[PDB]
RNA sequence: GGAAUUGCGGGAAAGGGGUCAACAGCCGUUCAGUACCAAGUCUCAGGGGAAACUUUGAGAUGGCCUUGCAAAGGGUAUGGUAAUAAGCUGACGGACAUGGUCCUAACACGCAGCCAAGUCCUAAGUCAACAGAUCUUCUGUUGAUAUGGAUGCAGUUCA
């Protein structure tokens, strides 16, 4: 079969700057190249065809060339709103083969998390379990640790935490974290925290309740 | 507006057999050809299928091949593809995508929206809906928990509240149950005023929940 | 002295000019429709030729993806159309900011025309070698040979 090797598989750029994609074909598929972008949980959509034929509904900043047998997608100036997995596809042989994927995001200034936490609702806590959620609103970058603290005791293994993808408008990542403990743990402890390290932090910021109606 | 409409997957046990239907809508089916695409959750594309616009060739990727069976009925203008056999590698999001007739060298112009296939001996379970309780401005959500098989969906008050929502992707947890986390924030102000409603859909269980979130008091 | 030195297509740098914040322009793997089925290659038939070839008619193939090529692969009338098959018309969709589009256009590329050379085909005519005699004249085979052709990527300039 035709191998198609995509490199960066994974790259961060500003608005403005040019992102130059490139995938190489193991063998020669003429021009039979097609780009394609993929939004997270979207069908990819068409980018380019033919290594260099802009398919409607794209902004003319992408392009695509073709060298031989090494094929360039280009973003010429990236906007907020082109994060996503790009993927080659060559068409010359069967089987059609793609790409393993190029995942673009946004460079944009550091802001830390906003940080929220909230006690498991009491319906649930009846029925024997406790969630116990911290939220990180709108933050970048994507890297960032939580650390759950129950009467200051550090927990381990029992939390798991989500990421939104990046916004489209302002390039900002979410990230819950969700404690999970039986109901009986949970009403044995009083003090609730979760400690969250980002680089817009110069310090740990920690967001905690104490169990109870209060 | 031209598009293709795709339906039928969702999950399956080990062995079972799931038809998915790819109908065309705007454009012509004949003057296609039509392409199978599948991406296992968090993967990259795979070409699995596809039948040229003959409608008589078709290729079948050799692991798929003897168990799926793509048909064409022109009267519907829909394209389907028979998955029997059906085993846990076959997990995936399925899409169907066209190419215009004779256009061999070129990609696919237009796709379904995906459809999950699950293949998995595990028993479908709807999800019970708890409030992320709000305590200027105020972070309130739903956390959606032990549902099986994905996906959920949630809007907000039937989707007129867009702006500031997050909802998290879903967490496989040990349980072997999915949980996700939808998360809006609105000014603290319109915390008395304004009500908020998460509508979760979850339609492998036949379930649509809302929950009312408001402040409790701790 | 005279002939010929050609007709075009899709692009397009630079400077200038028109126009468009979404265009009666431009782009389309969308839908419907109008007109049309080229060149090349092959086969036969009618006309020319010694032949090779040529011209006309019919058929096959071709054409599209593919504007570097297009063998392979797919498509191939449910198809196709640049310059010798509308790359047409309407609708629908789409792109565009020191950007889109149009005019002006260096330039290279491409489709054709004419084609020097070269190559290749043919060998009527002629020549040669051998052979044959009909007595001063001859015919036979074998070979070569264009001045016959087809091909032809050179050239197609200056103003
Ligand atoms: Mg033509
Ligand atoms: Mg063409
Ligand atoms: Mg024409
Ligand atoms: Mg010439």
């Amino acid at each position: 079969d035709i191998q198609m090797t995509q490199s960066p598989s994974s790259l961060s750029a500003s608005v403005g700057d040019r992102v130059t994609i490139t995938c190489r074909a193991s063998q020669s598929v003429s021009s039979a190249v097609a780009w394609y972008q993929q939004k997270p949980g979207k069908a990819p959509k068409l980018l380019i065809y033919s290594a260099s034929s802009l398919y409607s509904g794209v902004p003319s900043r992408f392009s695509g060339s073709r060298s031989g047998t090494d094929f360039t997608l280009t973003i010429s100036s990236l906007q907020p709103e082109d994060f996503a997995t790009y993927y080659c596809q060559q068409s010359y042989s069967s089987p059609i083969t793609f790409g393993q994927g190029t995942k673009v995001e946004i460079k944009r200034t550091v802001a830390a998390p906003s940080v929220f936490i909230f006690p498991p609702s009491d319906e649930q806590l009846k029925s024997g379990t406790a969630s116990v959620v911290c939220l990180l609103n709108n933050f970048y970058p994507r890297e960032a640790k939580v650390q759950w603290k129950v009467d200051n005791a550090l927990q381990s293994g029992n939390s798991q935490e989500s990421v939104t993808e990046q916004d489209s408008k302002d390039s900002t990542y979410s990230l819950s974290s969700t404690l999970t403990l039986s109901k009986a743990d949970y009403e044995k402890h009083k003090v609730y925290a979760c400690e969250v390290t980002h680089q817009g932090l110069s310090s740990p910021v920690t967001k905690s309740f104490n169990r109870g109606e209060c | 507006e031209v598009q293709l409409v795709e339906s039928g997957g969702g999950l399956v046990q080990p062995g079972g057999s799931l038809r998915l239907s790819c109908a065309a809508s705007g454009f012509n089916l004949y003057s296609s050809s039509i392409h199978w695409v599948r991406q296992a959750p968090g993967k990259g594309l795979e070409w699995v299928a596809y039948i040229s616009s003959s409608y008589g060739y078709t290729y079948y990727a050799d692991s798929v091949k003897g168990r799926f069976t793509i048909s064409a009925d022109t009267s519907k203008n829909t394209a389907y593809l028979q998955m029997n056999s059906l085993r846990a590698e076959d997990t995936a999001v399925y899409y169907c995508a066209r190419r215009a007739a004779g256009m061999s060298t070129y990609g696919f112009d237009y796709w379904g929206q995906g459809t999950l296939v699950t293949v998995s001996s595990a028993s479908t379970k709807g999800p019970s809906v708890f409030p992320l309780a709000p305590s200027g401005t105020a972070a309130l959500g739903c956390l959606v928990k032990d549902y099986f098989p994905e996906p959920v969906t949630v809007s907000w008050n039937s989707g007129a509240l867009t702006s500031g929502v997050h909802t998290f992707p879903a967490v496989l947890q040990s349980s072997g149950l999915y949980s996700l986390s939808s998360v809006v924030t609105v000014p603290s102000s319109s915390l008395g005023t304004q009500t908020y409603i998460c509508n979760v859909n979850h339609k492998p269980s036949n379930t649509k929940v809302d929950k009312k979130v408001e402040p409790k008091s701790c």
